[PDB]
């Protein structure tokens, strides 16, 4: 139920006998896979995950100076000298000075000044690199179980059925896992972290309990003072002159002087940077998407065995409507019967009592076993006026719904999603090793593509007409001794044939 | 102000009070009387600036100095910051930008 | 619009006495534009029997 | 060092030898002694830098001032040349350059 | 005599009948004229002087300050006010500062400082223009009247016969002069000062008792103060910041600073400039010609009327050669008959006596009549072998001489510098007024044109010829009755008669 | 150089025999380059009667 | 330090103790009175500079000259060396350097 | 036995009659040399060595001054002078400086300083040339006369029987020298020093016990004190500035300073320059290829009169193999019979016992007559599988051997080998002088480059056969009337005649 | 490699006999080729009688 109120909703619906399936997953929406005899699936992507990130370069933007010395020589002496100028936690500039009789030495001539003070950085930033092998994502997975839909569990402290929801991280040393749904089944998972946001040309830049993201050539250009990318407690700085501010000149002494804090530049510059957050030591990305296949193998249904409710069905409020068409029914069960089959049926009167639309869960049922229980459901109206039916006898209640739009129109929207999701699917999308899954792949993807369309046109899916009608398209298509008119015959017969092959 | 030697020179550890004032002290050739016009003089305090201040004749105006003895030259040294609140002056203003992106 | 669903989910019905009207009317004009509009006839008049 | 008063406010003529040394004259409010660090003070000559120094409360310390008095504000002024020579120290060495042709 | 050594020497010939002739001066370059009766001339131009020039603005290299004051106002007080700023010799700057409770009050912001300071110019440049109406012209006239040829007579103190040498000044105002050369006669000179340097685009720069000359599109480029001229003791000055240098500001202060003699600058930046010379207010200038028309109507001879010399020459030394192929002869004669004239003969053999060359200086005479005196003449020696005989009777005496080259050579050289300086006279060479001028300035430049080489090639200047040859070549180009021969033939038939009709 | 002036000058000197034994030797040629030759003749042999 | 006369000139041997300080010799004019302020003044050694200095009225300043004497010019000489181990400062740095092949 | 372990390694065979034979030695390799009857020589070069070199220029990289003197004057006194400035061991420079009241004279201009102080070179480097004349190159000559094969002698103290080893020493005074080898007889060598290494544009650069070799060209090009080579004590230095730095400007005086010790510069600049060795005074070259001619008149062989050995053969070890497919035998000889003959054969099989390939070694013989001595022998195998058989009787050994490659290959290597050997014996290679020689010539050269084929190639060395075959194809081409086809077969039969002709 | 060595070594041995068998087989060919094919046939059973 984790994928109702989402804006970026899609529809997957694989092969009956096709237990393979391919979907992508975007960090802002949400993916919903459904199967005839297979409960649904909801799959989201909440955060990327980096960890274990090296570091590289770090800056200094507040620093700190003590120790100022300064030593002067005049003209027929040579340099200056100072002790302090071997070690390395010392700067010192040079430079020359106009000199006389008050200054000490008679000839007058420039002399040579040299002046050094220590060097400490009290604040500084830091700068970590993220490889690919670090990423780690992370993809919740929610069944619809008839749950009654509230939104009072929001940590994963409590409240959450370890049957009903599961998370699942995906690293890149591997990438295969296996989820146990409980009582479902199990299903599997390989997720291949590819086509994502370019990591070679971005550096995590930490700063005063806030993180950033920047650009590699643009790190590199600042001017400040920097060291080499090593762990040491006191690091050899380099060109640390930028944050030591030197005055003109004095016949006998130089005084210099630190800059402040450069807080305020680094938040100036930073203005149109990318924003994250992290925990300790493990930083978050809210943008990257993925791509993955799930096996279906060992999932089955819950309540496919139970019997039907012989309670009494009541509405718990008006049904509400969601963006993509869709029609939440919350029921409320009166009875003792334990887990029955809610009996639901949508049509387009009351005496005709014939299924017109589809479900977006499979097998709605009831949970407990309790009095007076309550109960929520996901439909698909079909386009028009229709009546929601529940239950038997004269006790069953119906409901009127009006939904917008055109058949037509919904069919070609799904058909250009689909074209779009499959040319997102640019690699790892078939298979050339062994033979015997490349006809699997090409009749997987034309039905990923076409079946959206197929499901709304081709009149109640009655399966025996359709076979009937692709026959006689292949018979048309066959007798035509004209080029470029049997091939595509043939091509859409055998198009509509397995189309009509797979589930409708 | 105190006095010592270290290495056959001469360190003069003055203070923010002895400031504008002359001082009188011994060293191998006599007594010297040596006078400091320290203007940038401070507390006591870490950041400490030293600098040899040069004997010179007493027949000539001192110019650019302030720090003048008549034995030999001698080195000065004094704290630099504010209020003895363990923290200097810093006021350079430089102000320097950086490439937005 | 207002009818034009109705309709349309009415021939995704029973697409097959639909285009069974459908191929009668289509002979069963003079002209070309005549049997155009005698089928668009079937079309109207399909969702009421009336 | 000179003490007077041109329009209800008071010009203190000091020359080069009271360099560092507090000075109290008298104003309508009463005695005022007020202290004078200046560090480029010069000869008495036509050069004359003139700048008016604040009164401050006694508790805040003075920082990168080198005049106060506890009046008023008062106004001081001194000359800058070297030697007596008249004249200036114009030691800016900017070397403006001009094109060629 | 002063068109002797001058290596830029032209020769001039009018029409005998014709009293007016145009010349071009040259600044490094002499003028000869000659005439069949009138005495030989020689013009040069020595110097162009300007006068009276107007001043256009100045500049200050060298400047000093004095009586610098500043106020600071820190926030909640406004802007910054000064009496000084409204007086036009005092500049300040305004700027922000820090502020704060160790500056004198108590609200944490930035203020608004100013600080002026008088301007005083103690030395200055000047920038000069140039108007047409202030140039004026020096001509210097030398009459060929057989004189010593020492140079020992440099100045105008004395030593210069009034009579032999004269001085004229070429204004704007009044371009024509009348010249008096005493016995000699008088005559008449317009000089148009056009076509020469331009003085549109040039500044004349006074600076530190030197003078230059420089370019507009640059003076007013200089990034120095300056000021208009103006006639009045305190001058307003504009643009003055770029000499003073203002100190970082300080808590409530700024020190500013003056910067020192910039001639250095100056000195090297006009490295590759122009120079001159002056004489109080008045500049010289070395460069520009000068075009004139001389009117010799009153002009006539010296010693056309004395007798001849009877007593005995003798040569003061070897006669030299000057680069146009003209030979000086300095003669000393002994006897005391006065003036008289000198006999003088130029021929091929000393059996021959006839005459085969010209004379540049007319009417060779004896100034004085002393026993033993001393005189010079210029002649111009025919191509080959020649013998010069000086004197009569048993007691002349006779030289050898010799010149290489060829006569068609100087025939062609002389008409392309003819036709040169003919081109260089393009305005003002005839006149389109009255007619009958008309002819007279076509047979004028034709003259000045080809008579050159017209008096070296037609033989030996018979007179009687000549006029026979024109009339044939006339006939052979009247009687022909095809195109394009008759006219070009009957054209140079009638130039060959003008040109026999003038003085050979 | 030598010679060419000296004759230059002769020429010169009386046009009218010069021109009068041209024009007497341009008639004395068998082809036009002969009549050169032989007008070049008489202008060298022109100098020197001998 | 010595005083000595070769062919009608005075030589001065300074060693590096006699360093600032004046001296008093005799000569033909009488008692010679000759400042000294050599800087650069060493030990003896082999290695000797000599500079004659030259005399000058005493109503004027020195500009430029380290030795004054007044009777007369007096050419001073002293060596040039590091601690008397007889080896000079050749401290240059020109760093000559050579093509490579 | 020198020659064996050498990877450069060539075979020299003259003809039969042939006494003369020419060869070329690289400093690098060897050459072995064999004939029919004659002993197997082998020649190597050791060492170039040069000696007695006169030297060129020398250069002076640290230097000491002392005593240096100045001299100043200021306005209208002329320029200084010094006595010192007329020594040439004194360097002094002069220049211009600013005077004043304060320098002791009263007008206020620039004068004139000199300063000069002593040079003393403490430390120098050497240059020296290298001339034709002093070379002397040193050959090893061995001889294969069975010995032990033992690397125990190293230099020439002992150990060195003088009848198997010599040296020679072959000096550009005397080409010509006579080789003594004991027993075996006397050879004679001409060697020229031709087409060596050119010592025109190289240098002997000797420093701090080092030496180098450097270009000419770039000798003069270093920018240092020199000069040239003269016995003496005292030598007079050039351009002695480069090492002496001299002060900006001071009124009275001048100091100047000396350069450090300029030895890393040199060691920088001499990093890609070739390296040598030196002993006293004389230096050894590793470089330089020589061409001798060998004549060989009395030489001849030492066991070919003894008699067979009648004792035991055994192998002392497995037979090794050299990179030129030779094969080293080592043999043990048990009884006491004296010096005899070892029989050895090469064959195909045991029972065919016919020789198939030829020996290294002629005549392999035991030297002494001990009871169990030991010797050795090497022979070249043919290609495929062989059996060397040693001994007779039924105490005869036998052992396998194979050899990889084929006859052809080795055959065109060879030749290959040859033609480039005649190559560079460009010069000195036939005789135009007498005739008689001059066909000897052509045979000679055409055999040592066609020998290592015709031996391979034409059958089992019949000699009989081979000669038929020269007549039937002289006569083939004989019989042809057509244009070049006549002229190369009958040069071809010629060729194969004669080489049948000689040894095969 | 292994044989042609040793083939080649035969010839070289007696190359008398070797041109004799090449030559008879030479003339036992109908074509140019064939008669190729024939002397490396004998070129090939050369080594072994057998
Ligand atoms: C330094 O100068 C003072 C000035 O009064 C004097 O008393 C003192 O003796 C001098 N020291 C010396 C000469 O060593
Ligand atoms: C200024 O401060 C001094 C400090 O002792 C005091 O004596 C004087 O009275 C004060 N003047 C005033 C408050 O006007
Ligand atoms: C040098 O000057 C001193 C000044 O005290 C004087 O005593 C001495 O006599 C002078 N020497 C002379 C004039 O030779």
């Amino acid at each position: 139920i984790r994928c109702i109120g989402i804006g970026n909703r899609d529809f997957i619906e694989g092969m009956s006998g096709g237990t393979w399936v391919d979907i992508v997953l975007e960090h802002g929406g949400c993916v919903t896979v459904m199967s005839n005899n297979k409960p649904t699936l909801d799959f989201e992507l909440v955060t990327t995950t980096a960890s274990n990130m090296a570091e590289v370069r770090s800056y200094c933007y507040e620093a700190n100076i003590s120790e100022m010395a300064s030593d002067s020589r005049c003209p027929t002496q040579g340099e200056a000298y100072l002790d302090k100028m071997a070690d390395s936690q010392f700067v010192c500039k040079r430079g020359y000075v106009d000199r006389g009789w008050g200054n000490g030495c008679g000839l007058f001539g420039k002399g040579s000044i040299v002046t050094c003070a220590k060097f400490t950085c009290v604040k500084k930033l830091t700068g970590k690199s993220i490889q690919p092998e670090n990423l780690e994502y992370r993809v919740l997975v929610s069944v619809h179980a008839s749950q009654h839909g509230g939104m009072i569990n929001n940590d994963t402290n409590h409240q959450h059925d370890k049957e009903n929801r599961a998370r699942i991280d995906i690293t890149a040393s591997a990438p295969r896992v296996e989820v146990e749904l409980g009582s479902f089944g199990s299903i599997s998972m390989e997720c291949e972290p590819r086509s994502g946001l370019n990591f070679g040309d971005l550096y995590y830049l930490t700063m005063n309990n806030k993180h950033w993201l920047v650009n590699r050539d643009w790190f590199h250009d600042l001017s400040l003072p920097w060291h080499t990318g090593a762990t040491s407690n006191n690091h050899h700085w380099n060109n640390k002159e930028a944050l030591v501010e030197f005055r003109e000149a004095h016949a006998k002494k130089q005084t210099a002087v630190v800059l402040g804090s450069q807080e305020g530049a680094v938040h100036a510059a930073l203005a149109g940077a990318l924003e994250a957050e992290s925990d300790g030591h493990k930083a978050t990305i809210y943008s990257g998407h993925l791509k993955c296949r799930l096996k279906l193998d060992k999932l089955r249904l819950k309540g496919m065995s139970y019997a039907l409710c012989t309670g009494a069905f009541t509405f718990a409020r008006t049904p509400s409507e969601t963006i993509h068409g869709t029609a939440t029914v919350e029921l409320q069960y009166a009875g003792e019967d334990g887990p029955c089959k809610v009996p639901i049926v949508i049509t387009s009167d009351t005496n005709s009592m014939a299924s017109t639309g589809r479900l977006i869960t499979a097998n709605p049922v009831v949970t407990e076993s309790g009095a007076n229980s309550k109960m929520m459901v996901e439909i698909d109206p079909p386009f028009g006026d229709s009546y929601i039916i529940v239950g038997t006898g004269t006790t069953k209640i119906t409901h009127h719904w009006h939904r917008a739009g055109s058949s037509i129109g919904r069919a070609f929207e799904a058909t250009m999603r689909g074209a779009k999701r499959m040319a997102v699917l640019g690699d790892t999308a078939w298979d050339f090793g062994s033979v015997g899954g490349m006809f699997n792949s090409v009749g997987k993807f034309v039905h990923q593509v076409f079946g959206s369309a197929f499901k709304a046109l081709f009149g109640g899916m009655s399966w025996f007409t359709q076979l009937l009608i692709g026959f006689l398209l292949i018979w048309m298509g066959l007798n035509a001794r004209g080029g470029t008119v049997a091939m595509s015959f043939m091509g859409i017969g055998a198009m509509l044939i397995f189309l009509a092959t797979s589930v409708s | 102000v105190e006095v010592t030697k270290k290495g056959d020179t001469y360190y003069m550890f003055a203070d923010k009070k002895d400031a504008g004032k002359v001082v009188t002290f011994e060293t191998e050739s006599g007594p010297n009387r040596c006078s400091i016009q320290a203007m940038d003089i401070g507390h006591m305090c870490p950041a400490t600036m030293s600098y040899e201040c040069p004997v010179l004749e007493p027949q000539y105006e001192p110019e650019d100095v302030d720090c003048w003895c008549n034995s030999t030259a001698a080195w000065i040294v004094y704290g630099t910051c504010t209020h003895k609140t363990t923290g200097e002056t810093r006021r350079s203003r430089r102000s320097i930008t950086l490439p937005s992106h």
